[PDB]
């Protein structure tokens, strides 16, 4: 679901309304199991 | 007496300056208004 990786801060996990005002993305994160 | 900036949730009082950092005396949410002015507007009836 929604975060914001910010240096200062950890993973805020954000909102709507929120990234509106700062304009920001409204994104999360992806991960995939990758075989080595 | 006195006030300088508020936040968009817990509505408390704050108040800084440069480098202080931008956030709020709890929530870390990074918003904040500049509360009203002393100076009073007059407004008009129509
Ligand atoms: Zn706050």
């Amino acid at each position: 679901k929604p975060m914001v990786n910010e240096s200062d801060g950890v993973t805020h996990a954000l909102y709507p309304q929120e990234a509106r005002l700062r304009n920001l993305t409204y994104s999360s994160g992806l991960f995939v199991d990758v075989k080595k | 007496a006195t006030l300088k900036y508020i936040c968009a949730e817990c509505s408390s009082k704050l108040s800084l300056s440069r480098t202080d950092a931008v956030r709020c005396k709890d929530c870390g949410h990074r918003i904040l208004l500049k509360a009203r002015t002393k100076r009073l507007v007059q407004f008009e009836a129509r």
